[PDB]
DNA sequence: TATAATGGGAGCTGTCACGGATGCA
DNA sequence: TGCATCCGTGAGTGCAG
């Protein structure tokens, strides 16, 4: 429709019509919006929040979030305990919030142990949009970023915001740990250089407690021993860092 | 923007990809057509070998664009770019994509032919010697 | 990081190697009951709950460790595949 | 067996056919009452 | 070239 | 609490009614307030005037009227009505060949009505409708991009009334015409007007130069109406040249006042361009049997006295602020208006020649649906009628004065290059050049000028004092862009000894180029600084200390203040935050004199002067569009005496009368242990205890009970296979009982709907054999509550049919709505800025024991982290913090007015009037300097804050009127090695909590076609792992983690399913198969009649459709 | 790496904790407007009128004027730049702008210049700038028509902003489709042909050879491979060899001496594996500072590595980018 | 199912840049 | 034959919507 001619259009309306050939093409057609990336199961997004406290490999995952994205591991898991007699009594108890005993979450902690999530932030612009970390469960909604990798993924606390998606396989898991974790990609894939460096605070940190006092003060006598030099200090006439 | 030179050559060299014929030998070509510098080294060999003519050739440089929508897999040029127009010549040359590159088997959803899933390392066996010396001991008299 | 990565990636030829060996060998586990596994119960990965300290369920962890050992064998074209997926359902059962 | 191509082509008018499991007819939809697909129409079940 | 104006 | 302004800018008129560009504009387009007689042809009138009178039998225009409205206000936000009046308009039928007379008032449908405030409501809820910017009616020159030296000359009519022309002077010496692109020599068309070979060098007769190339006599050889016929052939390919048909199609484009207007601007513009006066808005007439041109030989002659060098032709700037113009909301309307009318004479005519041509009469030749539907369109589906932004008062107040370039006759956003959204010269006072918003429409979308006008003609104005010998006047005048380029204009401060200009250099604009000159050379004066920006952006104090590009999003970023239960004014103010409070017709204020009768969190009442008892109710705890609870409060207590114009009620993000976007804070500026890193915040757990930064928000929950093929659903309290613990809550009928505490799962409201002829299958039916229930016949669809919302239900709406006052949409029994409240504390993700660009994440909360705090024992409330500031740019927060210190101690807010306010020694004047307090307070108390104060002073020596050898007090004194003060942390006790910035800020909870945006999902819905999920955290979606995601994924090389991707977590229906039954299971997830969209890839290419085919290594098809499209 | 995690953290815990203490904050105080400033606001003037006298006695015309009005503006701020340093690091080497800027914690001198100094020339809407600079600073405060003229430059950036990242994208986009294909199919395609890396410029200041810029020799050898052997300064680089950072450095050496010219090197230009690369015509995966792995998607990694910095390339520009690509 | 009736009607407007196929001194 | 000139095609990510 609309290749040749006017485009066929519904009454009242101007909309062209969806033809066959504007379906399969466009950005918004059958291969760029359905076959070259989907949507997908097993995802969550939320606001971000800066977590000094984590190890280069971790994050903050609330729990909530956790629950959801592992929810058929947290099912199995309940049964094997007993927080449930079947998963599908199991599934009843989390569909209420009240209905949620303490011991789930403690059960959900076993779930998730050795096995990380993926981490993606606005622009994809290199390989390293999605990084792997180990989730630690906490309270509050926010997702906690560790303050190293912000720059790959030039996140900054503005308010942005990032997805989650849990690997499912003993593959996928395989494959996040070892090749797409923080901690093992720490230089640059286009330069070589370091990608996980020091930034705004870190540094400032350590400039200012390497940098050295340049005092105005002795203006650079000449004391030919230091007993009098050290004297002329005690006088107060030759700051102790004058050259 | 500290930039590795190698990445830019990687490109370009996809940019220098495709050459015209400029006169066919004793091939089926025709001068003008143009045709993958792989290509045309490969079978200028088979004439070589029937010691016949070379195609002759000429380096083509073709903008990335135009040299995407020149790949072999129809389905990563209809998936690119100027849909149709890919589209229709595939279905008339009755192309097939063979499913080589990266775009290729994400349609598809295979295992894409890169990282763990290289032919170079997914037919990898691991065995525990608990159970490497079990099984070669049975399977040693008949 | 990952606990002896810098190792890991010396054994194989191509850091990919690595990931599927870890991921094959870690799923041996999960269908086996870890019967198979080529540790000794100290070397046993061990998670803490709330009531005490047991054995680690995350099966990529165990294979990591696992192959950090030398205990186990990889490379290309080194067994039947059909007589592997039943000696070992022999050796330890389902 | 396993995928390892994926071939494109023009279909015949006679290949058309080989596809089809009915001659649409009618432009009809779905039945203005029982909300069902009239028969011969674009949403017929018989084909 | 439109329908129309071709048939009147 | 005192109020010390500062400030020498004695600002002579004040700023205009703030929604006067809403409500002035939409008034002087109905006129329902002018009896008919007295009305004038502007608006829905003037629109009436050019439909009627229809034509042959003929049916003519007396005069409409319009009725109050059959509901208040009020009525329409609850019942999903609109605010509209009914529109009648009587007619007179008068037949064409006898003398016929009949005369109805046939009734045309409902015009909705704007609100006092500047709104809609439009099926219940408020709209804005965004007055629009365009380049406005006239005609214009600007030199052709090819030819150095040629130049093109455009004639362009308001929207959709004509066509656009151009006069490109091609290179072969005769001049052309574009006319829907079709081109052709200019001479065919004056022959056509009646035009002599000698009458034009007799006109033009300068330029041999192509005055004598114009002329080519293939065409003088033909009288007018001979090339008449030539050139419509030139047009219509194949249309019957007629001499009746060739009259109709010229003048239905060129003469004809009825689809070729120019603006009534587009007559003056091109009027003063051309100096010629202009009967009417139409390029040509018909007069006296032929053609009578008005506007091509004008133009005609500017043209080409320009393509030689003549004076006074100069090009012209499109993006001038005299060339561009606004349809303001009024005139969008009544051009939609138009359209409606045009449509309903489509109608008339139709049925006035065929169906009886004597037994007629208005009444029943008129039908009213294409008007009727023309409006509803226009304010339900335009780009510019917008969803209200009633966030806070001031977001309501400054949509209405937002400025869209884009919509429905302007800019499609690909045809939106550079020029369009630069800052333009002439926007300076008439659009703000901050307030606009960063992103695509950077520049399209723009404000109003504070004291800022459009006036009759579309054009902003803006006022300036004049200025003569070299004293300045109080009489103010408004000039358009055009004028002003006139006169040289002195700065808005230029000092001044009573009111003569006393400096002899004055700073002045002469057509906006800067230039020094005397007080003899100065014509007029800006009248302040607050009249170049945005309201938005003259909420800023101490602008003139803040880069651009942050001012900018301190601006925007104001009407997403939250509006918070304890709010107050910020302690720096600018001097408008009282004229917002009012104009926001959200507090509630004093009508005449009087004294207080009755007060009370619902009520109001006064006794005037006038006897009258007014009874001003209260509007407590109003849902707003955006959720945020929109409040009114009581500040007069009873018997109190209330002179005119004085306060009653503060409305939301209002205190005593001032805008109070959020609260107050004791803000420290220092690195904190990593929470501070890029931006974040972190925050005194003594916030959240004395309820600052709280809110309240309200969701709307509603839910139908239909008639079905099937049965009725039902509004029940009995749920099958639910526990009467599940329904405590909920009355006899299934409602939850008005007080309640919801959270997610909970059912808020029950239904029951029935079972399909899925009725219980065989697996079912058995289960149920053993349990001695049989299968029931109705199902649980319970309106529950969503994952991470819920509240306390404050309210409940129950609509039935059967019941008065009450009809739904078709086969819909019954529809209720339960309306849920939440106190929102301050938490960990919600976003919190200041009015200077510092935006940031709440990233942890300390407790009060380990807030940095000053000496005297008190504990910091933010500690904002100063890497904020450098790059940013943004000073203003820093000063803003100072003179916030001392008004901690003095117990003062302060008026800072923008670019005339307090300077940096009128303020650490008042911080060492601070120190006394803070500190003589204590030297008395008992207690001298504190031993870590002096560690700290060591070290401001070294650096050289303080002047060594000094009295400790005047040490600290020194620090202090730095804004510095010595911080003791509260992990330790020790000193923080410096001296540290520590004031008073004013800061805004922001819209975007993480209650709100934190989503996630193991699976849920999928889509019709292709079976992947649906996204958008409502539908409890999934998250598009896109183009770019993908290549992340396939860089790394996690083939098994994207395939995954690709295929168990998206649309792999078989193995989707397979692996959610491996996880409950305990098992590792299966190896996938094709996924689903493929398939749809497949049969896509088939019915487009291409034969895509899977094929195996051995070239044999492989189907990947298990057989079941194969016969 | 596990190593390098551990550090990273522990620069991380107390680089942290120590900004707190210190104590650095920011008051309005410590944008110090160096005294030199008038000294050079009003040696300006006066050239100014220098000026607007070789034409108020019509000496040269206004297209020359207008441009030494600017080429005085420019050369006073480079001035008064450095001013607002040497009056830091000679007087208040502590200051908490000068600190930051100084460390790469924040700010950099031209912002900062800002902040103290004065703002500068603006850009009016057209390109062209206005000859009457804005001398007031952010400390000092701006005039209502300074802000204002200070306007069309920001304006016209942000729109740039937005129309450049359209680009920046889709040129990101080409290429992937053009490389995604391209994978470390095999280890050695046994090429016998490479590329000659010069080190030396062709320059035409002296035309003769210039050293070329270190950073830029790196890009061109860091993590390559040698085709030919190489002998310099008694170290021998064999063929085969992947060249360390040092291995670079060291031939930049004997490139300062005499010994070398141009490094023979195993380039993907020249690779003959088909829809690949070999190992050794890639070099180091540099994530790794070591040989990539067979089987990564080198491609697509060129790809991302050259898109995501165009946003962020500011005119040419870009646009030069796109016109070669 | 019968007076007679015999060629339409709205266009829409301010982007851009490249590459390929068609027309013309 | 060389070069106007027209027609068709593109024009960043995700999220709220
Ligand atoms: N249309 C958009 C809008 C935003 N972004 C992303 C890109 C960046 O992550 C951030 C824009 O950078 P900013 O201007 O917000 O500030 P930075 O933190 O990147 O730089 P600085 O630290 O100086 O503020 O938002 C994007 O890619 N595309
Ligand atoms: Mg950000
Ligand atoms: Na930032
Ligand atoms: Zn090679």
């Amino acid at each position: 429709n609309g290749r040749r001619g006017a485009p066929v259009t519904n009454p009242g309306s101007d909309r062209p019509l969806r033809s066959l050939t504007d379906i399969l093409s466009g950005k918004q057609g059958r291969f760029r919006q359905n076959l070259l990336g989907k949507r997908v199961d097993y995802s969550g997004r939320s606001v971000i929040v800066v977590g000094p406290q984590l190890k280069l490999h971790q994050c903050g995952l609330p729990k909530r979030m956790a629950l959801e994205l592992f929810k058929p591991f947290l099912l199995k898991k309940m049964e094997e305990k007993g927080i449930a007699p079947n998963v599908k009594a199991a599934r009843r108890m989390l569909e209420r919030q009240r209905d949620i005993k303490d011991e789930v979450w403690d059960a959900l902690e076993e779930v998730i142990h050795g096995k990380v999530v993926l981490l993606n932030r606005a622009p994809t612009l290199h390989r390293l949009g999605i990084q792997a970390f180990q989730p630690v469960l906490v309270e509050g909604q926010s997702i906690q970023l560790h303050p190293l990798v912000c720059e790959a993924f030039n996140a900054d606390f503005d308010g942005d915001q990032m997805a989650v998606h849990v690997p499912l396989s003993s593959f996928a898991q395989a494959e996040a740990r070892i090749q797409m974790l923080s901690a093992h990609n720490l230089l640059s894939p286009a330069s070589g250089e370091p990608l996980a460096k020091p930034s705004r605070d870190i540094i400032l940190g350590l400039y200012y407690i390497t940098q050295v006092r340049k005092e105005k003060k002795g203006a650079g006598l000449e004391f030919a021993t230091p007993e009098e030099a050290l004297a002329a200090h005690e006088r107060g006439e030759v700051a102790l860092n004058a050259p | 923007v500290k930039l590795h030179d190698k990445h830019i050559e990687i490109v370009v060299r996809q940019m220098m990809k495709y050459v015209e014929v400029t006169d066919p030998g004793d091939s089926r070509l025709l001068e003008g057509q143009v045709l993958e510098k792989w290509d045309v080294e490969a079978l200028n060999e088979r004439l070589i070998a029937e010691g016949k003519t070379p195609v002759a050739w000429k380096p083509l440089l073709m903008g990335v664009t135009k040299s995407a929508l020149s790949t072999k897999s129809w389905l990563s040029a209809a998936s690119f770019q100027n849909t149709t127009h890919v589209l229709t010549e595939a279905a008339i040359a009755g192309k097939k994509d063979e499913l080589i590159g990266l775009k290729e088997n994400v349609i598809l959803g295979r295992l894409i032919p890169a990282g763990t899933g290289s032919d170079f390392v997914r037919f990898t066996q691991v065995v525990d010697q608990k159970t490497l010396k079990a099984i070669e001991e049975a399977r040693k008299e008949a | 990081a990952e606990p002896g990565i810098d190792k890991l990636f010396g054994m194989v030829d191509s850091k990919y190697r690595l990931t599927v060996v870890v991921a094959k060998r870690a799923q041996q586990l999960l269908r086996h009951g870890f019967k198979n596994t080529v540790l000794e119960p100290e070397e046993r990965p061990k998670m803490q709950t709330l009531e005490g300290l047991f054995d680690d369920p995350n099966a990529v962890t165990w294979a990591m460790k696992e192959l950090l050992t030398g205990r186990l064998v990889f490379g290309e074209n080194l067994v039947p595949e059909d007589r592997l997926q039943k000696e070992m359902e022999r050796l330890y059962p389902v | 067996k396993e995928v390892r191509k994926v071939r494109i082509a023009l279909a015949s008018p006679e290949k058309i056919r080989s596809w089809s499991y009915g001659e649409v007819e009618k432009p009809e939809t779905i039945n203005y009452r029982t909300l069902k697909p009239e028969r011969d129409g674009l949403f017929d079940e018989r084909i | 070239s439109d329908p129309v104006r071709q048939y009147l | 609490m005192e109020i010390k302004r500062f400030g020498r800018i004695r600002e002579v008129i004040p700023l205009p009614p703030l929604t006067e560009i809403q409500v002035e504009s939409y008034r002087r387009a109905l006129q329902a307030d002018v009896p008919p007689e007295k009305r004038e042809n502007v608006g829905i009138q003037a629109a009436f005037r050019e439909t009627f009178p229809i034509e042959e039998l003929v049916l003519d225009f007396l005069e409409y009227r319009l009725g109050e409205p059959p509901f208040p206000q009020d009525e329409c936000r609850e019942k999903d009505l609109t605010y509209q009046a009914p529109l009648y308009a009587r007619l007179q039928l008068i037949h064409k060949d006898t003398g016929l007379i009949k005369e109805d008032e046939v009734f045309l449908g409902h015009i909705p009505l704007m609100t006092e405030d500047g709104s809609f409501i439009i099926n219940g809820a408020d709209r804005v409708i965004v007055s629009q910017i365009h380049r406005s009616p006239g005609v214009y020159f600007t030199p052709d991009p090819a030819r150095p030296g040629r130049y093109i000359a455009s004639i362009i009519p308001l929207p959709k009334r004509g066509p656009w022309i151009d006069l490109e002077v091609e290179p072969n010496g005769v001049v052309s015409m574009k006319v829907n692109k079709r081109k052709f020599p200019l001479v065919l068309l004056l022959r056509v007007l009646g035009y002599d070979q000698e009458t034009l060098a007799r006109e033009l007769g300068a330029y041999g130069e192509l005055v004598q190339g114009l002329m080519d006599e293939s065409v003088f050889a033909m009288r007018p109406e001979e090339a008449l016929i030539r050139l419509f052939t030139l047009l219509r390919p194949g249309d019957p040249p007629k001499r009746d048909k060739a009259v109709a199609y010229v003048y239905g484009l060129i003469a004809d006042p009825r689809r070729y207007d120019l603006g009534e601007a587009g007559r003056y513009k091109a009027e003063e361009k051309l100096g010629i006066r202009l009967s009417g808005r139409t390029l040509a007439r018909f007069e006296d049997g032929e053609f009578k041109d008005e506007v091509f030989l004008p133009t005609l002659r500017y043209l080409f006295a320009l393509t030689a060098g003549v004076p006074g032709h100069e090009v012209d700037d499109i993006d001038h602020l005299g060339n561009r113009r606004i349809r303001t909301v009024g005139e969008l309307m009544t051009d939609q208006f138009r359209v409606g009318l045009a449509r309903l004479a489509r109608g008339v005519r139709e049925r006035m020649l065929m169906g009886s041509e004597d037994s007629l009469t208005p009444a029943k030749l008129v039908n009213s649906r294409p008007l009727e539907a023309a409006i509803r369109e226009f304010f339900s589906r335009s780009q510019l009628s917008q969803f209200k932004d009633e966030t806070n008062p001031l977001s309501s107040l400054r949509h209405k004065r937002r400025i869209s370039a884009l919509g429905p006759g302007g800019l499609t956003r690909e045809r939106a290059g550079f020029d369009v959204r630069d800052v333009h010269r002439t926007h300076y006072g008439r659009i703000c050049p901050v307030e606009t918003p960063e992103g695509a429409n950077i520049g399209l979308i723009t404000s109003l000028a504070a004291y800022a006008r459009v006036d009759e003609l579309g054009f902003i104005r803006t006022p300036y004092r004049r200025v003569v010998g070299g004293v300045v006047t109080d009489e103010v005048v408004y000039m358009t862009a055009t004028e002003e380029d006139r006169y040289t204009i002195a700065q808005a401060n230029t000092p001044l000894e009573g009111n003569r200009i006393a400096a002899e250099r004055v700073v002045a604009r002469r057509k906006g180029e800067p230039v020094i000159v005397s007080p003899e050379e100065v014509e007029f004066m800006d009248v302040s600084p607050k009249q170049v920006f945005s309201v938005n952006t003259n909420l800023i104090p101490f602008l003139e200390h803040d880069d651009a590009n942050r001012a900018l999003m301190g601006s925007n970023m104001q009407t997403q203040a939250v509006p918070l239960i304890r709010a107050q004014a910020p302690v720096v103010m600018t001097g408008l935050e009282e004229r917002v409070v009012r104009d926001s017709l959200a507090a509630l204020y004093a009508e005449e004199d009087g004294e207080v009768a009755k007060v009370d969190g619902n009520r109001i009442v006064v006794r005037y002067e006038d006897g009258r008892l007014v009874e001003y109710p209260l509007r407590r705890f109003y849902r707003s569009n955006q959720g945020t609870a929109l409040d009114q409060r009581p500040r007069v207590v009873v018997g109190q005496r209330v002179r005119k114009g004085d306060l009653l009620a503060d409305g939301p993000a209002s205190e005593n009368g001032f805008l109070a976007l959020g609260q107050n804070v004791l803000v420290a500026i220092m690195p904190f242990d990593g929470y501070n890193f890029e931006d974040a915040i972190v925050i005194s757990e003594e916030l959240l205890k004395r309820d600052f930064y709280t809110s309240i928000h309200i969701e709307r929950y509603e839910i139908e009970a239909r008639d079905t093929k099937l049965g009725p659903e039902r509004i029940t309290r009995d749920i099958p296979h639910l526990s009467e613990a599940a329904l405590r809550d909920l009355d006899e009928e299934g409602v939850v009982r008005i007080g309640a505490e919801v959270k997610p799962g909970d059912i808020l409201v029950g239904r029951t709907s029935f079972k399909g002829e899925s009725e219980p299958t065989p697996e079912e039916r058995l289960l149920r054999s053993i349990f001695g229930e049989k299968a029931r016949d109705v199902k649980d669809t319970s309106l529950r509550v969503p994952p991470g919302e819920g509240g306390i239900v404050v309210r409940t709406v129950r609509l039935r049919r059967g019941d008065p006052g009450v009809e739904l949409k078709p086969g819909v029994r019954e529809v209720v709505r339960v309306y849920v409240a939440q106190k929102r504390k301050l938490q960990v993700g919600d976003k919190l800025a200041n009015r200077h660009g510092n935006k940031g994440v709440v990233a942890k909360i300390l407790p009060v024991e380990d807030m940095p705090h000053l000496p005297d024992g008190t504990p910091v409330d933010v500690i904002l982290n100063p890497l904020g500031v450098p790059s940013r740019m943004n000073l203003g927060q820093i000063l803003e913090t100072h003179l916030g210190l001392a008004g901690y101690f003095l117990g003062q807010r302060y008026i800072s007015p923008i670019f005339d306010g307090a300077k940096e020694p009128e303020i650490k004047e008042l911080l060492a009037q601070a120190f006394e307090v803070y500190f003589g307070k204590r030297k008395g108390e008992g207690f001298g300097v504190d031993k870590r104060e002096v560690e700290v002073l060591r070290r401001a020596e070294k650096l050289g804050l303080v002047t060594p050898g000094k009295t400790p007090e005047e040490q600290l004194k020194e620090l202090f009127l730095q804004g510095k003060v010595v911080l003791y942390d509260g992990r330790t006790g020790e000193p923080i090695e410096g001296p540290i910035v520590v004031g008073q800020m004013f800061i805004m909870k922001l819209y975007h909590m993480v209650e709100d945006k934190m989503h996630a999902r193991s699976t849920g819905p999928y889509s019709l076609i292709t079976q992947q999920p649906l996204g958008g955290k409502a539908q409890f979606g999934g998250q598009r792992f896109g183009e770019m995601e993908v290549w992340a994924l396939e860089a790394y090389g996690a083939a098994h983690t994207l395939q995954e991707m690709l295929t168990l977590k998206s649309d792999d229906i078989e193995g989707r399913n397979a692996a959610y039954e491996a996880i409950i299971k305990g098992e590792d997830v299966p190896e996938p198969s094709v996924p689903e969209s493929f398939r749809v890839l497949v049969k896509e290419l088939q019915a487009l009649a291409l034969d895509v085919q899977t094929l195996d290594e051995k070239d044999n098809p492989v189907d990947i459709f298990e057989g079941l499209a194969s016969k | 790496m596990e190593k390098t995690a551990r550090l990273l953290d522990a620069l991380k815990y107390y680089g942290f904790t120590f900004s707190t203490t210190s104590g650095i904050t920011i008051g309005i105080d410590d944008a110090v407007i160096p005294e030199e400033k008038k000294q050079y606001l009003e040696e300006a003037d006066r050239k100014l009128l220098q000026i607007e006298q070789a034409y108020e006695m019509g000496f040269l015309t206004d297209r020359e004027r207008y441009d030494q009005i600017l080429q005085l503006w420019t050369e006073t701020t480079e001035k008064v730049t450095q001013a607002v340093f040497k009056n830091f690091e000679e007087n208040y080497p502590f200051n908490p702008l000068y600190v930051m800027a100084q460390s790469g914690a924040r700010g950099n001198p031209q912002q900062i210049r800002q902040l103290c100094g004065l703002r500068g020339l603006m850009q009016k809407p057209s390109g062209e700038t206005f000859e009457v600079p804005v001398r007031s600073s952010f400390r000092e405060g701006l005039t209502v028509l300074e802000y204002f003229i200070s306007s069309h430059g920001a304006r016209k950036g942000g729109a740039d902003t937005a129309l450049r990242t359209a680009d920046s994208g889709y040129l990101t986009r080409k290429l992937v489709d053009v490389t995604h294909e391209i994978v470390v199919r095999e280890a050695d395609c046994g090429t016998t042909n490479y590329i000659s890396v010069p080190l030396f410029q062709p320059d035409e200041v002296t035309r003769s050879l210039r050293l070329r810029k270190r950073a830029d020799i790196e890009a061109g050898l860091y993590g390559r491979v040698l085709a030919r052997e190489v002998e310099v300064l008694g170290v021998r680089l064999e063929e085969g060899r992947y060249l360390s950072m040092d291995d670079v450095h060291l031939l930049i050496k004997a490139a300062e001496a005499g010994e070398i010219q141009e490094v023979p090197v195993r380039s993907p230009l020249t690779c003959q594996t088909r829809y690949g690369v070999c190992q050794k015509c890639y070099g180091y995966d540099l994530s790794m500072a070591r040989p990539v792995s067979i089987g990564e998607a080198v491609g697509i990694v060129a790809a991302q590595s050259i898109g995501e910095p165009g946003t962020q390339l500011t005119m040419q520009g870009l646009p030069r980018v796109i016109e070669l690509f």
